[PDB]
């Protein structure tokens, strides 16, 4: 009642990640740069903002 | 009925802000 | 549609583009977008008396992109609650050119909730005693809270109409942890101590150790395992899990489809290993988040009890109850004292990421009969298999993947956790799982 539907779902999952397409090295060069480059956009221009923001937050508040 | 642009939506962004700043040095040089 | 449609046209909407955007205009809007969001989310609410009381929805401020005494308090909420309560109308059957009537009354009951929720917030005294405020100042908090959401949602319509890339539930949950990670590693902010003066962020303390201590061995050591600031053995792991997340989203079953209504269209069907895109995260963090706000408020009113003592036992942390059981153990190096508190943390993790993403897949129409019915009605059939038995061939796949995608998913939150990656584990899985849903938009775009 556990074993059996247990073992089947790891089969399954083992056959399919064995079946998926994994990357290779210039897949995974190409999405690591792409994800570096929107985080650094993101971040940063928030670091920034906040940045400008904490002296403005001070004065008016 | 009402449909605005994207510059109108920008445009009232940005004087949201702008009211909140007012407000809040109003706020400051009159206490 | 009918009796609320005279309240459902006087909000403002956003009219569709007449011509296709270009990936230039986009991304401009959405950097305005992002640019409104943060400058929005540093502005102070006006009115505020003390924000020192300990914030009430600490723990819903990563997913909903709040935060806390600013003008972005409710943050992607406008957007969540309204699409929530457009499709718990339509399931219970309250609601069925309809389009424009059902996306007019969702913005406008969209700002029901908006001021509801404008008014929770006031009366949790996290701004000071209402009666201290006084009406006037509490009315006009909320008139602030309201513009604001009506601003977060003609910034996610602006996104989703076509003026921009992807939409503001994505963009601003990513933009709050990715600029939390990027302050975390250069914060100006210095903690003073009797130690002296340190930064708080792991790179600007790295330098100022390396350049005013003598003992330079000492200040690497120091400087790589804080455990009173973050130190760079986490914005390590940041990195490396960020790393591991990149690896194992890239898998796919890429099934060869071949149409058959206009022959000579060959294509790649890719059914993901992460089919539900970081949407079990999202479910699990919600449902935890939601229910220490609420083991939290109980844990204050009714205190003693024992319905309150079995949901949650805080401080403010958990230490007990059933809150304790699903917060995340302070790294690996506190389960050692309690095993069985670990043990359940792994085990619900991933079971809990596996049944809402296996669920999801039947509920967002996304099952293997959903997709064998696009496929139907496409014309697709699998390349090397028959045209009635890509149901059989899509239920051998869809099902397992969304599943294993759970469960892999599960177990990289658990591993940023027991990492101690900045970020948390849900806030690198959604920054990640986030940032890849605008480089394919990128790439589907550069290639069109
Ligand atoms: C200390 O004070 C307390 C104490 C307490 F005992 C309870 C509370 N209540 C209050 C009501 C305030 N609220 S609330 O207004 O902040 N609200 C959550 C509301 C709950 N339901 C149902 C809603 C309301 C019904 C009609 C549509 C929907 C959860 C709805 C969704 N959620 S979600 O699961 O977090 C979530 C889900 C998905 C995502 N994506 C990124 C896609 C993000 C978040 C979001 C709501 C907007 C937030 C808190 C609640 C604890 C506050």
């Amino acid at each position: 009642q556990f074993v059996e539907p247990s073992r089947q779902f790891v089969k399954d999952s083992i056959r399919l990640v064995k079946r998926c397409t994994k990357p290779d090295r210039k897949e995974f060069q190409k999405i690591a740069m792409a994800t570096a480059i929107g985080f650094a956009i993101m971040g940063f221009i928030g670091f920034f903002v906040k940045l400008i923001h904490i002296p403005i937050n001070n004065i008016i508040v | 009925g009402l449909k605005v642009g994207p510059v109108p939506v920008l445009v009232m962004s940005l004087l949201f802000i702008a009211s909140v700043f007012m407000l809040h040095i109003w706020g400051k040089y009159t206490r | 549609l009918e009796v609320i449609k005279p309240f459902c046209v006087i909000l403002p909407e956003i009219q569709k583009p007449e011509r296709k955007i270009q990936f230039k205009e986009k991304v401009l809007w959405t950097a305005i977008t992002l640019f409104i969001f943060l400058v929005c989310c540093q502005i102070p609410l006006f009115g505020i008396m003390s924000s020192d009381s300990a914030d009430p929805f600490y723990w819903m401020r990563v997913i909903l992109a709040s935060n806390r005494g600013t003008l972005m308090e409710l943050g992607i909420s406008p957007i969540v609650t309204s699409g929530l309560i457009m499709q718990l109308l339509a399931g219970a059957k309250i609601i069925e050119k309809d389009r424009a009537l059902f996306n007019g009354a969702q913005k406008l009951f969209g700002m029901i909730i908006t001021i509801g929720q404008s008014i929770v917030y006031v009366m949790t005294g996290m701004y000071g005693d209402p009666s201290e405020m006084g009406a006037g100042i509490c009315l006009l908090i909320t008139i602030q809270l309201f513009v604001a959401g009506l601003i977060v949602l003609l910034l996610d319509e602006l996104l989703q109409k076509g003026y921009g890339l992807g939409s503001g539930i994505s963009l601003f949950i990513a933009t709050n942890i990715c600029e939390t990670i990027v302050w975390k590693a250069f914060s100006p902010t210095t903690v003073n101590t009797g130690r002296g003066m340190e930064f708080e962020g792991a790179i600007i303390a790295l330098f100022h150790l390396l350049a005013t201590r003598t003992d330079k061995v000492r200040a690497l050591r120091e400087a790589f395992y804080r455990q009173n600031l973050p130190n760079l053995m986490n914005l390590i792991a940041t990195i490396f899990v960020f790393a591991v997340v990149i690896y194992f989203q890239g898998f796919r079953y890429e099934l060869p489809i071949r149409s058959t209504k206009v022959r000579g269209q060959i294509g790649i069907y890719p059914i993901k290993l992460f089919y539900t895109s970081n949407i079990p995260i999202i479910l699990q963090s919600a449902l935890v988040s939601n229910l220490y706000v609420i083991s939290q408020m109980l844990s204050a009113r009714f205190s003693g009890n024992l319905l309150v003592s079995l949901l949650g036992t805080w401080s403010a942390y958990p230490v007990g109850g059933l809150c304790y059981y699903l917060s995340p153990p302070e790294s690996f190096g506190s389960v050692l004292e309690d095993p069985v508190h670990a043990v359940v943390y792994i085990v619900f993790m991933l079971g809990s990421c596996a049944f809402f993403s296996k669920t999801w897949i039947e509920v967002s129409g996304s099952s293997p009969r959903d997709i064998a019915k696009q496929f139907k009605d496409q014309g697709m059939v699998i390349n090397g298999k028959r045209e009635t038995s890509i149901y059989r061939e899509l239920k051998k796949i869809i099902p397992t993947a969304a599943a294993f995608g759970g469960l892999c998913i599960g177990a990289l939150s658990v591993l940023a956790d027991f990492l101690g990656a900045i970020g948390s584990g849900t806030g690198i899985l959604l920054a990640v799982t986030i940032i890849y849903q605008y480089f394919e938009i990128f790439v589907k775009e550069q290639s069109e």
